[PDB]
């Protein structure tokens, strides 16, 4: 939840299509979810990089 | 500042078509009445060619 909210805030700050959680599975410590781009634009390496960066400027490198 | 990012640079554009294209590139940075997505067509015809 916090990761998705943070990515949405960053996507608002610098213009990028937003993400929206379709389904998820969460067993033990292993989780897999499917996220859909809201506007339907194809996935871009910038989007993946921004989502991977997680808590940027809030935690250490 | 009037705009966070200018709608277009007037010196760059050369004709009316260039103005339209630039407005389409920077339209995300503005507050849009309708956020663009994939379009929908209700009429389509194809005339015979040479």
């Amino acid at each position: 939840t916090v990761a998705l909210d943070d990515y949405n805030n960053r996507a608002y700050r610098l213009n990028l299509p937003k993400l929206e959680l379709v389904t998820d599975n969460k067993v033990g410590d292993d989780s897999v979810e499917v996220l859909r781009v809201v506007d339907g634009s194809p996935l871009t390496p910038e989007i993946a990089k921004l989502y991977v960066n997680c808590m940027q400027d809030h935690a250490d490198k | 500042k009037l705009f966070e990012t200018s709608p277009f640079d007037p010196l760059t554009i050369k004709n009316n078509q260039d103005v339209v294209d630039k407005l389409y590139a920077t339209q995300s940075s503005s507050i849009q009445e309708v956020v663009p997505t994939k379009t929908f067509a209700t009429e389509l015809q194809f005339g015979v060619t040479s």
